């Protein structure tokens, strides 16, 4: 069996003054509302902030690609459209490996809009973080981004801009195996 | 592993965590040792079974205690009588838990009791007796392990190698028995044997041990859980019994025996209808008639036994049969009530509470 | 659907932000209608079909003498079943649960009533001055210590078209109206007007007292991150649960009788009741009504003298027939009798299973109290009275605060005083040395380099009864917890008990590739009770700091580093006032309120290892991984 997927958004990354491709994230509504609404409104921009021209700020090889930030870029920012943070709902989903996205926190009921994407399967981080999607298409796209030089902040020299973000209604929803990618 | 086993007077120099003997004994194994790993892997067993003795010595009173009848004014309020009464027998719980030795230990997680549950400890086990000239023993867990797995082709292939080497093929030895097992098994041959008496006596012998081990494993199966939601009181404590109802479901068909490689059906309406046969051939309708009604009870739709019980109603004045002796036995209207209210339990959970989002992958 | 309260609240912030006075008083209004909506739907299904399915109990089903198992059996299912359906109801009416659940701080901020603050200011910008002066009072009421919200209604009281009957409360409940309404009524001697205010008080407090009841079954509180090692059975489980809701059932009677005008709750609220119903009555000349209350009353206090002399006095008045005749109210009984049995049925729990529970009830009988509880009482009790007579004895001899409330036995031998409050500059203050040799040192040293850094007492003890680290060592931290604990209550001079609230042993290590130009403070100077801040210089006790804590000590394992030394500074949070040297066994001990900012500095090449202890005063509040601690020491050395 599996979680049902309810909407998708995309992403469009700019690894500098190249583009990449295009990630299409899978959410489950009917598992984790009230975060998979969160992401969306900040996808899709109805009260103007949101995702778009944001950047991606740690980019940390072989465990996962951390951003979501926008209103200040060193990590220490970043507000949902709940005030500013909103408690942990429930930990249903685990990482089950690359391609997992949650939602970061800093402590205990501490979410605000900053995601990450899972690259290895981390048992670790089960039962303190939120999961709320899957990397439906684009892996390699997610890849590529991963592989950028850094210096030893975890930074990327080159900087990863979100160029464009949208929603992508879906008329059925379905289930996806709970596996890799 | 199992002959040197005692609850009550346990050897204490043995006495450490299960998963630190586990751990060792798949260190040794890892390491080409054999004895040592043998040692350990035993030790573990017979932890593990005396994880299970406690418990059930721990539930045998606390569970099954009277209560003392609460003062007047107490009668009005139903819910403080209730919960009052879960108070007293989880005081009575916790105080009894701290005595036992078995409990004293750190415990073992959720997985390594799961693991045990699936009797996979048996393949290193027997792998480790065939490297150690231990030939029996090495049949003996693979016929132990291969009953309870039955689709298994690696040890399906042990099994034909094993039976192809001369002089093993008597020594076929379950090494997870029970008594009430091998109590069918004599009756069964005394009851082929033409012999009714003895069959008789092992039958009215094997009935209790039957009920008393299906009691204490549905006892058994109340445990702890994984948290992962937050919800209101009735509606968190509404699942933790969804999850214990799904594992006491399967205790009925978990303790069903097993000969000829399939599990025997109807393992109490057998017995009923073994019984009814050998105190027919005795004439002793004093006895025969309950068990023709327990039998009816169970397997409603049957043709011989209700022949023969429109025959005892018609000669009822001859016998000196009095009209309560048409009665169902009380033990097997105990089993009824219990696995009915389970099974209808089940059906109503599994509509209102269960949630509704997950699907089949296709 | 019905949007949750806070994303309108954020919504009203943000046009507020930017002006538009429209959208503020729209979202405001919108989120103050939602929350309301919502309690009400919840209140009104729970209600209704707890209502619907009762719980029945079978007192004919008389279980079988021989065949225990299966009668158990039958009667766990039979209680399960109905449980289920209940719950199955429960979900049917609810619908979406993640509507209702919303953070500590939105909480906060609607008890503050902040909505009416943004609402009179988009009032008075829009010129609606009626609600201006209704939000405006609202606010004020909620809080009482604003000065420029007094400003604001003077001049809406000067300027013209507010009434003096337009002041309106939004936001008080009703019960709590009538009441002191009917007090002040009744203070200007007129009895007439007194009684139907103070009986309709009683009946909404009933009302209210029903309704609030109905409120409590709410998620389980687990302690942080303790639901990962959460491995309690069924009906453990269930049992904590129903205690912690029998607890939050019997909050309620000190939360319908307070106000925040006032700074504590009301003081016996329904035997208040009654009394002023009594003297009220006798003074209009209802005599039967008098008679009936005096009664109602007693059967709360039966050895109120003064009460008895009224009561014998309108019995004389009256025919010995007529007063023998009437009784008390049911209600009043009805409530005593549920109360009296949920009060048993948490003492029995806090003396079995280590629960604290305070009594919201000053009427209590004795008789609930099981014997092993009563003894600690009357410890307690006496250990009061000796202490004020020492503190008498200092004063009939003799700045009075920093001789009166410290200087103490300093019980355990070995120890020594290093340093005094008045060496160190300020008040509450003392450094002990030797309260531990270097045995202890070095036995804990290797506890927490073994494994690793805070680790808690409990968990120090699980792992050694795996087998990781040692238990001696873990019996150790134990008992120079327990120790450092009882030195600080005894030096203080603190007469109620000292609980424990948090500790853990922790290692902090320097790593000489990051300390190129850290010019920057390792830590900040703060307090520990409330949130220093850094331009009023003023801090405030609110819930996202811990209010609670009282008392601080800090223990040090070893002097082998450089710097990270410990220093005392004012609330400017620049001057520093008073530093001490870490060595061997050397205790900080310094009450954790605002008269005691503190700051550690950045440690060097070395190690340095500490344990930090927080103490209470308030047995709600308490370590609640203590109990399983003490219950682990108890089985695993004393069998
Ligand atoms: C259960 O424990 C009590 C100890 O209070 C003991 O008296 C009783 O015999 C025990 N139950 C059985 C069936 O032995
Ligand atoms: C147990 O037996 C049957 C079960 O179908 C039914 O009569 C009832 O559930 C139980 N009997 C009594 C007398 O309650
Ligand atoms: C006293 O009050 C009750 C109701 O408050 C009323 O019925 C009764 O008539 C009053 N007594 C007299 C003497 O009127
Ligand atoms: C801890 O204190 C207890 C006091 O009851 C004492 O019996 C025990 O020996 C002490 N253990 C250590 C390691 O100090
Ligand atoms: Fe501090």
């Amino acid at each position: 069996k599996g979680p049902k997927v309810t909407v998708k958004v995309y992403f469009d990354l700019r690894i500098g003054d190249e583009d990449v491709g295009r990630v299409i994230f899978g959410l489950f509504g009917k598992t984790v509302p009230k975060t998979v609404d969160n992401f969306v409104a900040l996808a899709t921009g109805e009260k103007g902030f949101g995702y778009k021209n944001s950047k991606f700020h740690r980019v940390i090889k072989d465990f996962m690609i951390q951003g979501g930030d926008f209103t200040r870029g060193d990590g220490t920012g970043g507000k949902s459209i709940y005030g500013e943070r909103f408690p942990d709902e429930n930990f249903k989903l685990k990482h089950y490996g690359p391609g997992w996205v949650s939602m970061a926190n800093a402590g205990k009921d501490t979410n605000g809009s900053q995601f990450f994407i899972t690259t290895v399967k981390t048992a670790w981080l089960d039962g303190k973080h939120v999961v709320f999607g899957k990397v439906l298409e684009g892996m390699e796209v997610v890849r590529k981004v991963e592989s950028t030089k850094t210096d030893s902040r975890d930074k990327p020299l080159k900087d990863v801009i979100i160029a464009d973000c949208g929603k992508i209604e879906v008329e059925k929803p379905f289930a996806i195996a709970k596996e890799a990618a | 592993q199992y002959e040197r086993y005692s609850f009550r007077s346990f050897p204490r120099d043995e006495l450490m965590p299960l998963e630190s003997a586990y751990r060792h004994a798949l260190d040794k194994y890892s390491g080409e040792h054999w004895a040592e790993s043998v040692g350990y892997l035993e030790i573990s067993l017979r932890l593990h079974r005396l994880l299970r003795d406690s418990e059930a010595f721990c539930h045998r009173n606390c569970s099954a205690a009277p209560q003392p009848e609460p003062a007047a004014g107490l009668a009005s309020y139903p819910e403080l009588r209730l919960f009052g009464g879960l108070l007293r027998r989880a005081h009575c719980l916790k105080r009894c838990k701290q005595g036992l030795p078995a409990f004293r230990q750190s415990q073992p997680s959720r997985e390594v009791l799961a693991d045990f549950q699936r009797r996979e400890p048996y393949k290193f086990l027997q792998f480790a007796y065939f490297k150690a000239n231990n030939l029996p023993k090495a049949i003996a867990a693979a016929h132990t392990f291969l009953l309870k797995h039955p689709d298994d082709e690696m040890m399906k292939r042990n099994m034909a190698y094993y039976k192809s080497l001369p002089g093993a093929e008597d020594y076929i030895k379950d090494l997870e028995t029970k008594s009430y097992e091998s109590l069918f098994i004599r009756a069964v041959r005394a009851y082929n044997g033409e012999n009714w008496r003895t069959s008789i006596t092992d039958m009215e012998l094997a009935l209790p041990d039957f009920f008393k081990a299906f009691y204490e494993c549905l006892a058994a199966c109340e445990g702890s859980r994984e948290i992962k939601d937050f919800k209101d009181f009735y509606l968190s404590i509404a699942d933790h019994y969804v999850e214990v109802l799904e594992c006491k479901i399967q205790c009925e068909e978990n303790l069903t025996p097993v000969i000829g490689g399939y599990p025997v059906e109807k393992f109490v309406a057998t017995m009923y209808h073994y019984l009814q046969f050998a105190y027919y051939k005795l004439n002793d309708l004093k006895n025969a008639a309950p068990c023709a009604v327990s039998y009816l009870l169970f397997d409603q739709n049957d043709k011989v036994m209700q022949q023969n019980l429109v025959y005892y109603q018609y000669h009822r004045d001859t016998w000196g049969l009095s009209d309560e002796h048409f009665q169902p036995r009380p033990e097997a209207v105990q089993f009824f009530n219990v696995t009915t209210l389970q099974k209808e339990l089940y059906d109503f959970a599994k509509e209102n509470i269960m949630d509704d989002d997950e699907g089949e992958v296709v | 659907g019905m949007v949750t309260p806070d994303l309108l609240f954020a919504e009203g912030t943000a046009a507020y932000a930017r002006g538009d006075w429209p959208g503020v008083v729209l979202s405001m209004e919108r989120a103050l209608r939602s929350r309301a909506a919502l309690r009400a739907l919840r209140l009104r299904c729970r209600t209704q079909c707890a209502a619907d399915f009762p719980w029945e109990l079978d007192p004919d089903w008389s279980p079988s003498p021989a065949q225990a198992s299966g009668a158990a059996a039958l009667r766990d299912l039979s209680f399960f079943g109905g449980l289920l359906r209940r719950a199955a109801c429960l979900r049917r009416c609810l619908g979406p649960p993640a509507a209702h659940s919303l953070s500590e701080e939105m909480e906060l901020e609607f008890r503050k009533r902040s909505p009416y603050n943004y609402l009179q200011v988009a009032y008075f910008k829009i010129n609606k001055l009626e609600k201006a002066v209704a939000a405006a009072h609202t606010f004020f009421v909620g809080n009482p210590e604003h000065m420029e919200m007094q400003q604001n209604l003077d001049y809406y009281q000067t300027m013209s078209g507010v009434k003096e009957a337009d002041f309106k409360d939004l936001e008080t409940q009703p019960h709590m109206q009538e009441f002191r309404l009917g007090v002040r009524l009744y203070s200007e001697e007129q009895p007439q007007e007194a009684v139907p205010h103070l009986e309709a008080a009683l009946q909404e407090y009933f009302v209210a007292y029903e309704e609030c009841r109905a409120l409590c079954e709410g998620p389980y509180d687990y302690d942080g991150y303790n639901y990962l090692e959460y491995n309690a059975d069924l009906f453990q489980a269930i049992t904590d649960h129903y205690i912690q809701v029998l607890n939050c059932k019997q909050n309620c009677v000190t939360e319908l009788a307070s106000h925040p005008s006032r700074e504590k709750p009301f003081e016996d609220f329904l035997p208040s009741h009654y009394n002023y119903l009594q003297f009220a009555y006798y003074n209009i000349g209802n005599y039967t009504q008098a008679v009936e209350c005096a009664k109602t009353y007693l059967l709360f206090f039966p050895n109120d003298e003064v009460m008895n002399q009224n009561l014998a006095y309108y019995a004389a008045m009256l025919g010995e027939e007529h007063t023998r005749s009437i009784g008390p109210r049911e209600s009043a009984k009805e409530y005593r009798q549920r109360s009296l049995l949920e009060k048993e049925l948490l003492f029995f729990a806090y003396d079995v299973f280590g629960i604290p529970f305070v009594d919201p009830d000053s009427w209590t009988p004795e008789e609930v109290i099981p014997k092993r509880l009563q003894e600690k009482q009357k410890s307690e009790r006496e250990t009061a009275v000796r202490i004020s007579q020492e503190i008498g004895n200092l004063m009939k001899e003799i700045d009075v605060s920093r001789l009166t409330r410290e200087g103490g036995p300093l019980l355990y031998e070995g120890i020594s005083l290093t340093m005094n409050s008045k060496l160190l500059n300020g008040s509450q203050r003392v450094v002990m040395d030797g309260v531990i040799s270097d045995h202890e040192c070095q036995e804990l040293q290797r506890l927490t380099n073994v494994a690793a850094y805070g680790v808690t007492v409990f968990k120090a003890l699980k792992l050694g009864q795996e087998g990781k680290v040692p238990l001696q060592s873990a019996h150790l931290y134990y008992n120079v917890t327990e120790k450092v604990r009882r030195i600080m209550e005894s030096y203080f001079r603190l007469d109620t008990p000292l609980y424990f609230s948090y500790s853990h042993l922790v290692c902090r290590t320097a790593i000489e590739e990051v300390q190129a130009e850290r010019k920057d403070d390792s830590h900040p100077v703060h307090v520990d009770n409330c949130i220093l801040n850094a331009e009023t210089l003023v801090c405030v006790k609110e819930p996202p700091a811990y209010t609670f804590r009282d008392y601080s000590a800090i223990l040090y394992l070893n002097g082998d580093f450089d710097g990270g030394n410990f220093y005392f500074t004012e609330l400017d949070a620049k001057t520093v006032t008073a530093e001490v040297q870490p060595q061997c066994g050397r205790a900080v001990g310094f009450s954790s309120g605002t008269e005691n900012p503190h700051g550690v500095k950045a440690v060097t090449r070395g190690q340095r290892c500490a344990i930090a202890l927080w103490f209470t005063l308030d047995p709600r509040h308490s370590e609640r991984d203590r109990v399983q601690a003490d219950d682990l020491v108890k089985m695993l050395f004393s069998p």
